[PDB]
């Protein structure tokens, strides 16, 4: 999965999935030097606008999280970026996937790769606020096969990952948080 | 209701332990729960402490009872592209908002930058700069409106 691209766990409405997701730069970076211009997104992917207005909302927590982070860099403020969202969840839980937008512009941004074979899933808030998530199994065995090492899930939710039949969660390491900041603290050491 | 059912699931697996269990009579127990409800579902109070800049508490009457609404806003952009070129910073509101709250809000934006002019002259950082905004969605139609105050 090199940079700007991850893969994405999507509970489908037959069992689950782990759909990838895609972000590129989309105009060329110096057109004008000093030209302060939005870097706007172009979100694709087959999105109702339920999911439009999410991508945007996580696109501005993004671009506060980077400018609070590392003030230098001025990537993300300005350059266009379009990005695919593959179909396959489930609508009830598409919003869910949202924090691996928010991850994937971080690594457009640094431009260094996520630890490796990391699925995560989860609703996250305008501060990071991951928030519960259902249908923890089927995400669980299709992660299972897919050569994951470490799930990260909200922190409210561990007691159902742990109601799981027990051969299934042998092996995986596991992360549960609350603040996005901590998943951007493990990404990255 | 939830609770109804959630009380007959206890009364239930208490029926299972005294047919085939070994003791006589149940004496529920906060700590005994587990056994007879497992973990926990509620584990948060509220959603967490008030985030300084940019939370309110906001009550609203959704269809099934009242709801305590956070509403998240941020800046949208660098603040001091232009310290000197004259652009307004916009919101944009979200959140599935009937157009009642479009009229409201934008109402609420405009005198909004009005008090901080009419206030504190020389501060400028809501009239010149941008602004995301985020009802959440929830709300009765009718009572959309009501957020404005927070």
């Amino acid at each position: 999965t090199p940079p700007g691209v991850v893969m994405g766990l999507a509970w489908t409405a037959m069992g689950g999935s782990t759909l990838f997701v895609e972000t590129s730069l989309r105009r060329p970076q110096d057109k004008d030097a000093k030209g302060d211009k939005d870097g706007s997104l172009e979100v694709t992917g087959q999105l109702g606008e339920v999911m439009k207005e999410s991508a945007r909302i996580a696109y501005t927590f993004a671009r506060a999280f980077l400018m609070q982070h590392a003030p230098a860099n001025d990537y993300l403020v300005t350059s266009h970026i379009h990005l695919h969202v593959p179909e396959g969840a489930t609508p009830k839980d598409g919003p869910s996937a949202g924090c691996t937008i928010v991850t994937a512009l971080l690594s457009l941004a640094m431009g260094r790769p996520v630890r490796q074979n990391l699925a995560m899933t989860g609703e996250v808030s305008l501060t990071g606020k991951i928030l519960p998530v259902g249908g923890i199994k089927e995400k669980t065995i299709a992660a299972k096969r897919a050569g994951v090492t470490c799930i990260v899930l909200p922190a409210e939710n561990k007691k159902d990952f742990y109601d799981l039949a027990a051969f299934i969660t042998e092996g995986l390491e596991v992360h549960f948080v609350e603040h996005y900041r901590e998943i951007f603290d493990i990404a990255f050491p | 209701r939830n609770l109804q059912k959630q009380v007959e699931k206890v009364l239930r697996k208490s029926a299972y332990k005294i047919v085939s269990g070994e003791a006589e009579s149940v004496e529920v127990t906060p700590e005994n729960l587990q056994d007879f409800v497992g973990k926990p579902v509620f584990t948060v109070e509220r959603m967490y402490d008030v985030t300084p800049p940019g939370v309110v508490m906001g009550l609203a009457w959704t269809a099934m009872g009242g709801s305590t609404l956070f509403v998240e806003t941020s800046l949208r952009r660098p603040q001091d592209k232009d310290a000197k070129g004259d652009k307004d910073g916009s919101l944009e509101v979200t959140g599935q908002l009937g157009e009642v709250m479009k009229e409201s809000a934008r109402i609420a934006y405009t005198f909004a930058r009005a008090f901080l002019m009419q206030h504190a002259p020389a501060n400028d950082y809501l009239v010149t700069s941008h602004i995301h905004l985020h009802v959440p969605e929830g709300a009765t139609p009718k009572d959309g409106p009501s957020a404005g105050c927070t």
